[PDB]
């Protein structure tokens, strides 16, 4: 499954649903600390609506599970993630995935 | 991959312009360590922009500018055409002309 | 190093007498002074009458009433008596020793400072 | 198994693409083999730098030691801008060691972005998170977040037991620091990136707690020392700004722990001439006239009755006539002063027995004496003056006297403060002498002027009887792009401090330990004195003075080098200007200066001409052209970092030799250590750090886990080596194990109690400890326990080590016996394999890579391939690294700019910076330290290395490969592109 832990507080009432777009500002690491992706860096909020599982299930999750303007720390499994069948080009295919998200603009 | 092509195109367009300032003054420390490695690359990514289409029609007309103001002149700085330059630059500015 | 300890001054009714002994346990060498200080609850520590080696003693402005000192060199031990007990008595005593003598030194800061407090006791006039 | 080399790259590159065609299998072959991995390979990002601040307080117990050791501070955090610039702020708060603590502008422990917390020498407290090592320890608190802003944060520091606890917004942090290494000071820090607003919280006049103190602790605000004032300062630094721009400061004093206790010499063990019956008893005689005189003068009266009040005298007598708990009294304070004296190495006697005679004493009018009357004369003694030998003897023997009485006060528990609080036990003169203000050596010295005057009024006999030069020694230098060849160039050096600066000019392969002028490589000039170093010291001109300016010259036309002093050129001993004579131009020379201790002194260069003093005088119409006169970047500089790195031995090294035979039958590979010159003449000898090249790492996940049996071959995780020390070598002293990757001690006596560890204790909601954790820097077997394992014996010793990666318990051996010596390690972390040894003999030490029944050799760890050979092998890549103490370091282009000021009594100091300042870093993997992508302008080994791998990226996305190009996306960014692009330097 995937771990929660917040790091900053948020507003804690409107948990995103399904149909609904969120943006957010991610931040992923391997296990060891390599660091694979970084929305800051692309200047461009990432895009992703619940229910077309268009993301990883686990990144779906922990997104659903928080609320708005609130910085939380995610532990992915390989189970949730990729798994054996990932990229041959950014990291190992058995490696559970650190991400640093902040959830805004709830739509 | 997707990389802003208006603001790759303007950062271009602002490097070029400064380096052709350095160019234009003689100095002893080239971009680099020598000047070309201070404009080649510059120019093949110019190039690059310019038959990839991003480049409007004003940023073509300041191009031509830095290239030959009193040539390329419509109704101070140093052509680019003006100064000597080594044989890969050449290379490069007649790929432009080209 | 040299340790001392006033032993003495109970709860008693006004003018009650009162026998506070002080010892100091330490090197003999440069004892030759000492006195006794007087802190009312929450007020400054003034000093009580002191007394020197060679029974001199020299008294203040907080010795009205009973304040008596004696001193034994022998087994370098001196006894305050509180037999005079007022109101404004009520106080924690603390018996000092020091190298400087009949309260001067020819030398400055550091025999000055050269001093030796005590534990001291509470001593309450009901 | 052979390194990082370039050619495999082009064979990689030419398997990729050739005859235009790409062969997609091969490209994404080599992608799945390589990239995924991000080892063995350079990694870059962009990072943010790290500024840390102090409070300028120092605090720390010892033996005997006046600090009170228990302190408390807090702190003000008002602005916060997170994820600033596409990064997270920085933003930690906690305490720090005086040594050890060296931040720098970049060049973190892993990647870039160090910090408090970030090394064992320093611990700080995160929003969540504890840091200690460069480890982050999520801690559990009342409130979990980040610093924001209004958050208060309180930091309590306990040395008579090892704490350091903290407090967030009143709620305790349930984690906490302890059995830390207390050598050295301990001072508040703050470290922080661009967009932060703190403020200091010491207590007393400055700020105010918001929150009462823990009970028995002080502010410490009352820890400033008498002389010292209160001001903000950064922890260390090599530059500064001033009127004229960047002003270089070399290396800085600091005080230590030792420092602070007093250390008095015993004076009445001593005998004495029978000179204190005669002699000594006049100059009691004498003490009383002059304190009779200070009576007289504050209008103290002889009044039999002691009475201050009534300022009445006991003995009322014009003579002293003081009992023998008085006279006795002053007596022995002279014999006191007497012994003091003598102990001091001076005479204690009499040397003419007739200058008394000569002594008339000062008649004073009766208006001197009153009551009963006393008018003791005061005894003349300006027949003989005080010498400045006799001021030295009087300020020893002050400074003995408050130092005895210090150690009775610190032995009978006095603590100093700033303030005075005698109910407390605790006053401002409890400093040791040397760190007393003036005013109370004035009236520590007074008297004992006075009895030292009575000594010479009566003509007495009285006469008077490695690292650490790293710290001290910082070297600056060029990029090494700029060595000229030709002409004639000059530049110019103001030295603000008149300290020993020495400028001039070096050869390129100038080594940073040796020093200036010590070598032909230099010709330099040390004004100091004023002499012109090349393989010593020459007189040449004249010193300077605090303010003036070198005017540096050479001309390699004429292979010459001159040196002027404020215009004026220094003129040598036989008359020739010039320093130097027929300097071959060889590799060419650039400018280099050297400055001392406590130093400051600025480093003009000819790009600016407007600025360039003096440059009409001397240096123009000569045809010496200002260096880098047409640069318009400034010239980047280097310079010499003082911080122990290990590095490879190199070959020419004169004193140790390395051999490395293996494939011996019977006997495992092996790397030998032989001392050349042993026996011999200008053999040195000292301590010698040693390590191997690459690491091995634990598994991530610690889930426990004749003839060898191959199944156990095959399930074992365990790996061994071995080291055989040899006959002569001293069994003490001396070192096997495993060191993390930023551990490094260059101790001239390394003990295994000098390592760093700290356990980290984490509370529980109910104040109950777990997960005590102890971060060390090293782990490896004591001299002592190797010795006492076990004259010399003739049989080499074995020193067996066996790491467990399954499970983190670390066992060692020596000569077939299992060492007491073992470890406990956490998972997902790397050790080299280190040897630590004390040469005493020709042949000392042999690292040798063996294996054992069921144990697989270290090889198979460290190196993938071999990881199920059982065949133990010596890569070339395996080689023997050694400490170095100094390397060469390039400054940083540009630097923040924080502001630090005093806001008020209630707000304390003020601390903000908000200009952001972002660079690249390259990351090396097996070493897991990072430097500036800038540095390697002279690191051309490992540039070619890295163009080659861009030319390898180029070459597997070569063709329109989309996927390949998105893999890479993840390993060279948008960001780090534009910046790169964007990049002149």
């Amino acid at each position: 499954g995937v771990e929660i832990e917040t790091i900053s507080p948020g507003d804690g009432r409107t948990f995103p649903k399904k149909g609904q777009t969120c943006v957010v500002h991610y931040t992923g690491m391997l296990q060891n600390g390599k660091k694979f992706d970084s929305s800051r860096d692309r200047n461009k909020p990432f895009k992703f609506r619940i229910g077309k599982q268009e993301v990883i299930k686990g990144f779906e999750e922990g997104a659903a599970q928080m609320s708005l303007g609130q910085r939380a720390k995610l532990t992915c499994t390989p189970d949730v993630a990729y798994g054996a069948t990932g990229h041959p080009g950014v990291i190992p295919p058995n490696a559970t995935l650190i991400f640093d998200v902040e959830l805004l603009n709830l739509e | 991959p997707a990389i802003p092509l208006e603001a790759l195109r303007d950062k271009a367009l602002r490097m070029l312009g400064e380096a052709v300032r350095d160019g234009g003054q003689h100095a002893r420390d080239p971009v680099g360590g020598s000047v070309e490695f201070q404009f080649v690359p510059v120019l093949k990514l110019v190039s690059t922009l310019l038959v990839m289409g991003i480049f409007g029609d004003e940023d073509v007309k300041q191009i031509l500018k830095m290239i030959e103001p009193e040539v390329f002149t419509e109704e101070l700085e140093e052509g680019l055409l003006q100064m000597k330059l080594p044989e890969s630059v050449k290379l490069q500015m007649c790929n432009l002309l080209e | 190093q040299v340790q001392l300890q006033e032993s003495g001054g109970g709860l008693m009714q006004a003018g009650g007498s009162l026998r506070l002994s002080c010892t100091a346990s330490g090197s003999i060498f440069s004892i030759n002074s000492m006195g006794w200080y007087r802190q009312a609850p929450g007020k400054q520590r003034e000093l009580v009458a002191t007394i020197t080696s060679g029974n001199s003693i020299n008294y203040a402005d907080s010795v009205k009433g009973r304040f008596t000192i004696s001193r034994d060199n022998a087994k370098n031990t001196v006894y305050l008596q509180m037999n005079s007990l007022k109101p404004e008595d009520t106080a924690v005593y603390y018996c000092n020793a020091d190298r400087v003598p009949n309260g001067y030194n020819p030398w400055g800061t550091p025999n000055d400072e050269y001093d030796y407090w005590g534990q001291g006791t509470q001593v309450t006039v009901s | 198994k052979h390194g990082r080399n370039h050619k495999v790259l082009d064979v990689l590159c030419s398997l990729c693409v050739c005859n235009g065609v790409a062969v997609r299998s091969n490209q994404d072959l080599i992608t799945e083999n390589l990239l995924p991995g991000r080892e063995l390979l350079l990694q870059t990002n962009l990072i943010n730098y790290v500024t840390s601040i102090r409070p300028n307080i120092f605090v720390g117990r010892a033996e005997g030691s006046t600090q009170y050791g228990k302190w408390y501070f807090e702190v003000m955090v008002d602005e916060v801008v997170p994820f600033l610039t596409a990064q997270a702020t920085h933003l930690r708060v906690g305490w720090a060691l005086t040594e050890g603590y060296s931040p720098y502008p970049g060049g973190g422990e892993g990647w870039g972005g160090n910090g408090v917390g970030d090394d064992l020498y320093s611990y700080g407290f995160d929003g969540l998170h504890l840091w200690t090592g460069h480890v982050a320890r999520p801690v559990t608190s009342p409130g979990q977040h980040l610093l924001a802003p209004e958050d208060v944060v309180s930091c309590c520091l306990d040395l008579s037991v090892p704490s350091i606890s903290f407090r967030i917004n009143g709620c305790p942090v349930q984690g906490v620091f302890e059995a830390f290494n207390l050598d050295g000071l301990f001072f508040p820090v703050v470290s922080f990136s661009a967009g932060v607003k703190v403020r200091f919280l010491l207590g007393g006049r400055h700020g105010e707690f918001k929150f009462l103190p823990p009970p028995g602790y002080a502010p410490c605000h009352e820890a400033v020392l008498p002389r010292e004032r209160l001001r903000l300062e950064p922890i260390k630094e090599y530059r500064r700004e001033g009127p004229r721009g960047p002003h270089l400061v070399g290396p800085s004093r600091c005080l230590s722990h030792t420092d602070f206790v007093p250390c008095p010499v015993d004076t009445v063990q001593i005998v004495l001439p029978p000179h204190l019956e005669r002699i000594r008893e006049k100059l009691a005689e004498n003490i009383h006239e002059l304190w009779a005189l200070t009576r007289i003068e504050q209008g103290w009266t002889y009044g039999p009755v002691r009475d201050d009040n009534k300022r009445l005298h006991p003995c009322l007598v014009n003579f002293h006539s003081l009992p023998e708990p008085e006279r006795n009294y002053n007596l022995q304070m002279s014999g006191e002063t007497l012994k003091t004296l003598l102990a001091l190495g001076c005479h204690v006697g009499m040397a003419d027995e007739k200058a008394e005679d000569n002594l008339k004493k000062t008649k004073l009018p009766k208006t001197y004496m009153m009551s009963n009357g006393y008018k003791p004369a005061p005894l003349d003694l300006s027949h003989v003056r005080l010498t400045p030998a006799q001021t030295t003897l009087v300020d020893r023997l002050a400074e003995n006297g408050h130092n005895v009485w210090a150690r009775d006060r610190v032995a009978q528990g006095w603590s100093y403060s700033a303030v005075q609080d005698i109910p407390a036990r605790r006053n401002p003169r409890l400093v040791p002498y040397r760190l007393l203000d003036e005013a109370t050596k004035r009236s520590n010295r007074d008297s004992l002027c006075q009895a030292v005057r009575t000594l010479l009024g009566y003509g007495y006999n009285i006469e008077p009887p490695n690292q650490s030069r790293w710290d001290r020694v910082r070297i600056f230098r060029a990029e090494k792009s700029y060595t000229v060849q030709s002409g004639r160039w000059y530049f110019e050096f103001e030295a603000v401090t008149t300290g020993e600066m020495r400028v001039g000019w070096a050869r390129p392969e100038l080594r940073p330990d040796v020093e200036l002028g010590a070598d032909e490589l230099a010709y330099v000039f040390n004004g100091h004195r004023g002499q012109r170093w090349h393989l010593g010291s020459e007189p040449f001109g004249r010193p300077w003075q605090s303010g003036d300016v070198v005017g540096c010259m050479i001309d390699l036309t004429e292979n010459t080098i001159i040196f002027t002093l404020n215009g004026e050129v220094l003129m040598s001993d036989s008359g020739s200007e010039t320093a130097f004579r027929e300097i071959e131009i060889g590799d060419g020379f650039l400018p280099v200066c050297s400055l001392g201790p406590g130093q400051v002194g600025h480093l003009n260069l000819g790009q600016d001409v407007s600025s360039l003093r003096f440059f009409a005088i001397c240096g123009l119409q000569e045809g010496f052209e200002p260096f880098a006169i047409n640069m318009q970047r400034p010239v980047t500089t280097w310079f010499s970092k003082s911080l122990p790195q290990f590095e490879p031995v190199p070959p020419e090294h004169p004193h140790y030799e390395v051999a490395r035979m293996d494939g011996t039958v019977d006997t495992p590979p092996c790397l030998r250590l032989a001392h050349r010159t042993w026996g011999s003449q200008n053999s040195l000898v000292e301590m010698l750090f040693l390590r191997l090249s690459l690491p091995v790492q634990f598994h991530q996940h610690f889930r426990c886990t004749n003839r060898d049996d191959p199944e156990i071959i095959l399930n074992t995780t365990t790996y061994y080596y071995s080291v055989r020390v040899f006959a002569g070598q001293e069994p003490s002293c001396v070192w096997v194990g495993w060191v993390t990757p930023d551990y490094h001690q260059h101790d001239m006596n390394f003990d295994l109690s000098k390592v760093r560890a700290v356990t980290v204790t984490m509370g529980d909601e109910q104040g109950n400890v777990h997960s005590s954790l102890k971060c060390s820097n090293c782990y490896m077997v004591w001299g002592g326990d190797f010795v006492s394992p076990g004259r010399i014996s003739h049989t080499d010793l074995v020193i067996g080590c066996l790491v467990d990666l399954a499970t983190g318990l670390m066992t060692f051996t020596a000569n077939g016996k299992e060492s007491n010596t073992f470890f406990q390690v956490e998972p997902n972390t790397k050790l080299f394999p280190a040897v630590f040894v004390l040469p005493t003999h020709q042949n000392v030490i042999q690292f040798e890579l063996g294996k054992q029944k069921n144990i697989m050799p270290l090889s198979a760890a460290m190196f993938l391939s071999e990881r199920k050979n059982p065949a133990p092998q010596c890569p070339p890549r395996l080689e023997v690294q050694m400490l170095m103490p100094v390397s060469w370091s390039r400054m940083p282009n540009h630097f923040l700019q924080v502001e630090t000021r005093r806001a008020g009594e209630r707000l304390g100091w003020a601390v903000q910076c908000q200009d952001p300042l972002t660079m690249m870093a390259l990351h090396i993997p097996e070493e897991n330290r990072c430097m500036d992508i800038l540095e390697l302008s002279e690191r051309l080994d490992l540039q070619r290395f890295h163009s080659h791998t861009l030319r390898l990226y180029r070459a597997v996305c070569a063709l329109g490969n989309n996927r390949v190009a998105h893999a890479l996306c993840s390993h060279v960014d948008q960001a780090q592109l534009l910046h790169a692009l964007e990049d002149a330097h």
